[PDB]
């Protein structure tokens, strides 16, 4: 553990005294320790070798190829099981995002968020839907953010949509600027068509009532997405009369 | 010479013992290993490399236990891993590997008493697959002391992986015993208070995690009071989980009481 920390030290501070070739070298080193298996290369091995990977991505001292070498092995390590091993392995593919075909190769990198969500623990998915509300906002435009969403949001292989009801919410109230509150009208229109394919009877009105929560007035029915994600399954009298009042708000809203 | 070099080593050690001093002594002992790789003595040379191994793990009870000092920092614990590591490489060459895991055994009792319990998991391990060919009792005691580490270094999804391992020797070997009847007894009361406490996805659960909680939704007085408690958590009950920590507590021990207190507030 302690020699691997002096070889970090070099080349972001002192590179050209020691050659080209043995900066690109240690970022090799940490692929075939980091996907060992989770007996191979121990816990404490594993995250301090990690963490020093993404400084020397922040100092601007690497070189254009030398920095696309860390890009792939953060991808390969999201989908392994252990999630205290895969948490330290999503704060890798954010840097390397954050440090730079332009509009294709980001496709990539979005979609390997959404299945930690489904494959994954919900100690570990707890840390995934606070992130996406900020992280699609600032890459790019909504009208691309919008499709992969709902689409992996109505699916049959969505293990909870309780998490994933937080994520739908904080999206639309950021989108409610001036120039494009407009624009969140439109999309409401094309999902409720989906709805007419059925979920089970009771499980279908349940997702109803929390997208119209999210694209609506400001002052009172924003607050009401809490107590409606609290009872996500568990039909009753009570929650027939909850599904009329949200949605036809919105019939006065267009 | 070069033999009459090592009986002189030999009467160094033992009387700085009850002088006290130990991590001279401890250096006496490594010089006892450096001459028989002159010569050629073979499980005799494992012998000097191993009590220079209990007299680095006695400089650090009296740094870490006895005399709790914030100076000490592990120079006699990077020492005591080092002595070890020449030892477990030369049972294997002789071809003996149940003696090359009682040595890993006594490496990962001091990491638990040292205060590092995610490197203990660690050592464990290795010494299991040195022994699950050869004495698959003795290797699923190594693994009952690897599920006490990882819930002190706070891996509880770690944890899942070394329960289902346990089950599955017993059902190849056991099928139960006797010394298997009892491994499996704390393994099936211990994979459920997990499940409830980190409750997996359909991806990620297993077909061995799929068997046993159709089941509930082993001592007959036990039997009964943890198919109960898989329900409440499902139902959301908080006066139903609250009564039964009250009559589990003499149930269970306490390491199993401690999965027992976790899953009781992440429901409430």
């Amino acid at each position: 553990l302690v020699m691997c920390a002096t070889a970090f030290y070099l080349i972001e501070n002192y590179p050209l005294d020691v050659g080209p070739e043995f900066s690109a070298s240690i970022i090799q080193m940490c692929g075939v320790m980091l996907s060992g298996s989770e007996e191979s290369t121990p816990s404490i091995i594993y995250h301090c070798a990690l963490r020093g990977l993404e400084r020397l991505l922040l100092s601007e001292q690497l070189s254009r190829l030398d920095a696309e070498s860390l890009v792939k092995l953060s991808v390969d390590r999201v989908n392994v099981h252990s999630p205290h091993r895969a948490m330290a392995a999503l704060g890798l593919m954010l840097t390397c995002m954050y440090t730079g075909e332009s509009v294709i190769v980001a496709m990539e990198r979005v979609s390997v968020l959404f299945d930690r969500i489904r494959k994954g623990f919900p100690c570990e998915a707890r840390v995934v839907a606070r992130i996406l509300p900020q992280f699609l906002d600032d890459f790019f435009p909504p009208q691309d953010i919008m499709n992969k969403v709902i689409g992996e949001f109505l699916s049959n292989q969505q293990p909870y949509p309780q998490f994933m009801a937080t994520v739908v919410y904080k999206v639309f109230q950021t989108l409610h600027s001036t120039g494009q509150s407009s624009m969140v009208r439109d999309w409401v229109m094309l999902s409720l068509s989906n709805f007419t394919q059925r979920a089970p009877v009771a499980m279908a009105t349940w997702s109803l009532s929390c997208f119209f929560v999210s694209a609506s007035t400001s002052p009172w029915v924003a607050a009401i997405l809490p107590h409606v994600i609290s009872r996500m399954g568990k039909l009753e009298q009570v929650d027939v009369n909850l599904f009329c009042l949200v949605a036809t708000d919105f019939y006065r809203h267009q | 010479n070069v033999a009459e070099a090592g009986e002189q080593f030999g009467q160094l050690g033992r009387e700085l013992r009850a002088q006290e001093c130990l991590p001279y002594a401890a250096w006496c002992q490594l010089a006892v290993a450096r001459c028989q790789q002159a010569l050629f003595h073979g499980p005799g040379e494992a012998l000097a490399l191993t009590e220079a191994a209990r007299l680095f793990l006695r400089q650090e009870r009296d740094a870490r236990q006895r005399l709790v000092c914030p100076a000490a920092y592990g120079e006699p614990l990077q020492a005591a891993a080092s002595a070890l590591g020449a030892a477990v490489r030369l049972h294997l060459e002789l071809g003996q590997p149940a003696a090359a895991a009682a040595l890993c055994l006594e490496l990962a009792a001091a990491l638990r008493d040292l205060g590092q319990p995610a490197a203990a998991a660690g050592h464990f391990q290795r010494a299991a697959q040195l022994q699950l060919p050869q004495l698959p009792l003795a290797a699923l005691q190594a693994l009952g002391e690897a599920a006490s580490c990882q819930l002190l270094a706070r891996d509880y999804t770690g944890a899942l992986a070394v329960f289902t391992r346990m089950q599955r020797l017993a059902r190849e070997h056991g099928s139960a015993l006797g010394a298997f009847s009892d491994v499996l007894v704390r393994c099936e009361v211990s994979r459920v208070l997990l499940l409830l406490l980190l409750q997996p996805p359909p991806a990620k659960l297993l077909p061995e995690h799929a068997q046993t909680l159709e089941k509930y939704s082993l001592p007959e007085e036990l039997f009964l009071l943890l198919q109960s408690l898989v329900m409440a958590t499902h139902e959301k009950d908080t006066e139903a989980i609250k009564s039964l920590q009250v009559e589990m507590w003499p149930l269970l021990t306490a390491e199993q009481n401690h999965l027992l207190h976790l899953v009781l507030q992440e429901t409430i």
